[PDB]
């Protein structure tokens, strides 16, 4: 009618046979093309591989633990009890820690066994109605509380060098009593002085897991050789065991790589605990240039990282006179240490380091945020590969998620990377370039993609490169 | 041979509800949390976008009863500003705005349909693309068959959307019914309320994606039964329902999950169903997949009727607006609005075409209401069945100018690229409409291909 025919002459012309055959053929062709595309989508969906099942993690698989040895040296004088511990539970939420290993708070006189009760709190830390208040206040912030039950924590021999099995029956009786009050785990330290240790640990593990499967039991030795550690872990295998296995080196990267790979190969790639001691700080073993390099390693290895209080600010008991090394004073502010008013600086405090974006606490917060979030660091797979003289380089990769490449230079002089990979399976091989998430030293652009053949490492530097699932 | 009005009052309520409630209540309740920080101000953002959409819908309801022609927001600009602005709106609404919206909603349908086969991983992209191209091709053939079949699809899936959202709301009510508070505390709901407002605007810009489509019944008037009663009655019944369901869904999202697991989630409804159901939690991805199935039907139904009316004014070729007799459906316009939607299956990242034309999408709604006020003080005697209380349009004009002013002072990067699309649409106007004295080299070829497509699809021209 406007630029075409009208109804009359159209139905006159376009009603002939042949013109009906064409439109019926085109309708049949449309529906055959639709049923071709549907079967194409089906055989594309079927020829997609699969994707893997999540390994049903616990709560201590998710982030780090935080050991608080002395409760008085954590806050200070006056408020050195369990009621004052409730005020710091948002600083602990800033660190994104998932657990809290409270020190031994029970009534221990001294080496008399009969005057040591594990069911009663010493009055210098508070009472039980303060303790369950702390527990309920920590449950609100998603923080679990672990209770250390080492009996003779005021003497020199922690398991009472006199009578042996009677002091273990009162641990067996205390596990049940404290588990109904609502604690989420236990810790026993110095079990190289415990007689029949591998027999008692299996009994306490079967008691603790017989309550719930959301329950932890940590053990601690001062041992450093692998065959003595493996003797404790051959009967029970869900046991977390902190020790001084990585303490020895403080040194070259080939030895640290051999220690980590030999442990992971000897234990059969189980869930382990990565640490440097059972109760001590990182500055007791490492010089101050290797703290950032070890913090990057302990957050990116396949296990639970366990730290002490003050490890995020680099607390040092040999930098201030008149403090015990087993319990230094936590430098919250500039008024924390009352003697010698001026020995404490501003970069040695919590609030003085929460302002610097290139501090030590600012590295801890970024790494602890990255660990508790990404699936390749939560339950990824470990693969270390060969590199230059003094490097430790490895890769985490879960299924199809964002992969991670950690490059650590323990040496004193700089060198290149030389990442001759040649060893990884096809799901995690290196691309020609990768991002940069983090570096332990200033002087690099955090976010811009480098390429992994002219990578240079300056002294004591560590890198956290990143790349996605591709060819 | 006309279009044979079929749309009831309840069918209009179904059209508006089914087009509005699509993907944005499932793939966006995070953006407002990541640029608002606190769960109180996010609810403030959702309520504010609700009030904004309600007042704009009331202005468009009284516009659509005043002028009363199909192709709303285009017919109004044609009656007010003339020929060239109406063509420029029609042109970039035919090129970019409708075929990107329909393809994005079809892709979200395909992804959340194939999600239960790939529970914690990524869906393969050429398997979701090829199902998104099946959804459009099936709905464009259902719409070409009949009109009442296309309105039965729409209210069946509009009932399915409401039964899928009511289950989430009652799952949240029994989560608050067992006495535990992860969020929604009295005094602990505002920690991290991002102030400055500078970052907020971006937010208000994120919560308005879920409210889009409220002006779609204005495209499909002249097909309602008794439109002077049944257009505003279908608008003021449909739209205050959505602003209530949209806050009772987000606060029920806030009872179960926390702010650290919501911001680390890419599918909030899937993480809701995983906690509240465990196994038999596959019904939540298939019910947010069927939510995006009824939003492509309601937007292919009105996009065809827009290009229908764009051809009756001479702004388009006349093969569009040719009704197939005895089916009484605009077949050559539905084929066009399907082919344009399937052409966007070559785009890799078209989610960022939203910032390209968000300024013009609100500039048209501002220009329509300026002309609405201008028509009242120029032709002050027409049959106005519903008149609006004024200073709600005065509020809406400067509110749309505030929403367009953040496109030029905060992110003016791609707006100059977007303006070149309109000014490249201008010579198309001149060549197509203005250039008369046409040579017979081209006009007879145009007649020959028009009669060829006419004999192929068996369509006759309109005629009162
Ligand atoms: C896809 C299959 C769908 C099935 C149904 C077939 C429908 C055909 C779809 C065609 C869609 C076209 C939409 C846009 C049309 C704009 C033009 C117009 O409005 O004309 C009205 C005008 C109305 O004609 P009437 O029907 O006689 O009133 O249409 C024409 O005269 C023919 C226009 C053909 C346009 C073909 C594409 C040309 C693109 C621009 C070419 C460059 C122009 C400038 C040259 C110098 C460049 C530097
Ligand atoms: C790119 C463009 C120009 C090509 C257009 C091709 C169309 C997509 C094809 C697909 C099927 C074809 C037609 C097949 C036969 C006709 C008649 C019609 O037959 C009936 O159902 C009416 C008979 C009855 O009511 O009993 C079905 C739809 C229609 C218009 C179809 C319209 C669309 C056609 C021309
Ligand atoms: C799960 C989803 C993604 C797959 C597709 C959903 C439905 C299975 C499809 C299949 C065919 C569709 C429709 C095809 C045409 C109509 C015919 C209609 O019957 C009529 O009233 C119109 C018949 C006429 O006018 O003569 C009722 C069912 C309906 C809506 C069908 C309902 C189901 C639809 C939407
Ligand atoms: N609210 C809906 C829902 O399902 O949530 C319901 C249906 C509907 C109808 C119209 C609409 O207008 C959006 C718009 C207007 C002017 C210029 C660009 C765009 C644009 N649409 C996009 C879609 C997906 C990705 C990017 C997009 O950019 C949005 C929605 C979504
Ligand atoms: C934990 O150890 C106890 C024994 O030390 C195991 O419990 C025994 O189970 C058998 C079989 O029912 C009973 O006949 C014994 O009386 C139980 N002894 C008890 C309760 O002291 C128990 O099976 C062990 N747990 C696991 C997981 O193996
Ligand atoms: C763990 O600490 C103890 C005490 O500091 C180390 O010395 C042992 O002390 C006990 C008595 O307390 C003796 O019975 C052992 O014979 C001592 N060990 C040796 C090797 O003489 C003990 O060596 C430390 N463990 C390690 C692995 O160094
Ligand atoms: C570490 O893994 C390697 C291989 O996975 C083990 O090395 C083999 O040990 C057997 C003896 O058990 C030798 O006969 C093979 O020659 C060794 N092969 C290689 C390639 O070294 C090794 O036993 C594992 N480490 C531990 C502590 O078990
Ligand atoms: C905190 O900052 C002070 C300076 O503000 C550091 O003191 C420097 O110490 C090194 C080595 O002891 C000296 O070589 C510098 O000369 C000192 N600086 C000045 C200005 O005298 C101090 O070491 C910093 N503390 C930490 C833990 O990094």
């Amino acid at each position: 009618k406007f630029t075409g025919l009208s109804k009359e002459e159209l139905l006159k012309v376009a009603g002939s046979p042949g013109w009906v055959r064409t439109r019926w053929a085109l309708l049949l062709l449309f529906w055959l093309g639709w049923l071709g595309m549907l079967a194409g989508a089906v055989v594309i969906i079927v020829r997609a591989p699969r994707c893997r099942e999540l390994p049903a993690q616990k709560w201590w698989h998710t982030g780090a633990l935080y050991r608080i040895g002395d409760l008085q040296a954590f806050q200070g004088h006056g408020a050195g009890n369990l009621a004052g511990l409730k005020g710091r539970l948002d600083y602990l939420s800033s660190l994104k820690v998932k657990g809290l290993v409270l020190g031994p708070i029970h009534k221990n006189q001294k080496d008399d066994v009969a005057q040591t009760d594990l069911l009663q709190i010493d009055p210098n830390f508070g009472s039980k109605e303060d303790f369950d208040s702390l527990l309920q206040s920590a449950k609100k912030k998603s923080i679990r509380v672990i209770l250390d039950l080492t009996p003779n924590y005021r003497g020199e021999n922690s398991w009472f060098s006199t009578q042996v099995d009677t002091v273990a029956t009162k641990v067996k009786d205390a596990l049940e009593f404290w588990l109904q009050a609502g604690v989420d785990g236990f810790q026993v330290r110095d079990i190289e002085n415990l007689k029949d240790a591998s027999s008692f640990l299996a009994e306490w593990q079967n008691i603790t897991k017989g309550f719930s499967e959301d329950r932890l039991l940590i053990a601690g030795t001062n041992s450093s050789d692998l065959q003595q550690i493996l003797s404790l872990l051959e009967s029970n295998k869900d046991l977390l065991l902190t020790s001084s296995y990585l303490s020895d080196s403080g040194s070259t990267g080939e030895h640290t790589k051999s220690l980590v790979t030999q442990y992971l190969n000897a234990t059969g790639n189980r869930w382990c605990s990565w640490s440097l001691s059972q109760a001590r700080l990182l500055t007791s073993f490492l010089p101050a240039q290797l703290l950032r390099l070890y913090q990057l390693m302990l957050f990116t290895l396949p296990g639970t990282p366990v730290f002490s209080y003050g490890d995020e600010i680099g607390l040092d008991a040999a930098a201030l006179p008149g403090q015990p090394m087993e319990a230094p004073v936590m430098l919250w502010d500039e008024s924390s240490f009352p003697d010698i008013p001026g020995a404490v600086s501003a970069n040695m405090t919590v609030k003085g380091q929460s302002e610097d974006p290139g501090s030590l606490l600012s590295l801890f917060r970024r790494l602890s945020d990255q660990r508790s979030k990404e699936r390749s660091l939560l339950h990824g797979d470990f693969h270390a590969f060969s590199a230059g003289p003094g490097l430790f380089s490895y890769i985490r990769h879960w299924d199809q998620n964002e992969r991670f490449l950690v490059v650590l230079n323990f040496g004193d002089v700089g060198l290149s990377a030389g990442l001759q990979a040649s060893d990884l399976p096809a799901s995690a091989s290196l691309p020609a370039k990768a991002d940069l998430l983090l570096s332990t030293q200033p002087g690099r652009e955090e976010g811009s993609p480098l390429e992994l053949e002219r990578l240079k490492l300056e002294p004591h530097e560590g890198l956290l490169l990143r790349f996605p699932y591709a060819a | 041979v006309t279009l044979q009005r079929n749309i009831t009052l309840l069918n209009g309520v179904a059209i508006i509800v089914g087009t509005i409630i699509g993907s944005g209540i499932f793939v966006t309740p995070t953006g407002v949390l990541k640029e608002a920080g606190s769960p109180g101000l996010a609810l403030v953002v959702w309520a504010a976008c609700g009030v904004f959409s309600i007042v704009g819908a009331l202005c468009y309801a009284e516009l659509g009863t005043t002028i009363s022609k199909s192709g709303g927001d285009y017919a109004y600009m044609l009656e007010v500003y003339g020929s060239l602005p109406a063509f420029l709106k029609l042109w970039i609404e035919l090129l970019i705005i409708r075929p990107s919206s329909q393809y994005i909603v079809a892709l979200v349908f395909a992804t959340y349909l194939l999600k239960p086969l790939f529970p914690t991983c990524p869906v393969p992209e050429e398997a979701a693309k090829l199902v998104a191209c099946l959804c459009v091709l099936l709905l464009t053939a259902v719409n070409c068959y009949s009109v009442k079949a296309a309105t039965r699809v729409q209210d069946a899936f509009a009932a399915a959307k409401l039964l899928a959202l009511a289950l989430i709301i009652l799952l949240g009510f029994v989560q608050i019914g067992k006495g535990d508070v992860s969020n929604l505390d009295p005094n602990f709901s505002f920690e991290g309320t991002k102030l400055d407002v500078g970052n907020i605007v971006l937010a208000l810009y994120s919560g308005l994606f879920a409210y889009g489509g409220w002006n779609y019944l204005n495209f499909v008037t002249e097909e309602m039964i008794n439109p002077y009663r049944n257009l505003p009655l279908a608008i003021i019944i449909s739209l205050p329902i959505v602003t209530l369901v949209y806050v009772l869904t987000n606060l029920a999202y806030f009872t179960t999950l926390s702010t650290e697991q919501m911001l680390s989630s890419e599918a909030v409804a899937v993480d809701f169903g995983n906690y509240h159901l465990g196994v038999m939690s596959w019904i939540i991805p298939v019910f947010v997949g069927l939510s995006c199935f009824g939003s492509v039907n309601g937007s292919l139904f009105t996009s065809s009727r827009l290009f229908f009316v764009g051809s009756r004014e001479g702004h388009l070729p006349s093969i569009l607006s040719m009704i197939h007799p005895q089916l009484l459906t605009p077949v050559p316009s539905l084929v066009f609005t399907c082919v344009m939607t399937l052409l966007y299956a070559f785009s890799k990242d078209i989610f960022s075409v939203i910032n390209f034309f968000s300024f013009f999408n609100w500039l048209c709604v501002a220009l329509a209401i300026i002309g609405m006020i201008w028509l009242r003080h120029r032709k002050p005697e027409l049959e106005r069945p519903i008149k609006v209380n004024l200073a709600l349009p005065v509020f809406f004009i400067l509110a749309c100018l505030f929403l367009i002013a953040v496109s030029f002072w905060k992110t003016p990067v791609e707006c100059g690229i977007g303006f070149t699309i309109i000014l490249s649409g201008l010579p198309v106007y001149f060549f197509g409409v203005w250039w008369k004295n046409k040579p017979k080299w081209l006009l007879q070829g145009i007649f020959s291909t028009t009669v060829l497509c006419q004999k192929l699809m068996q369509v006759v021209p309109q005629e009162t």
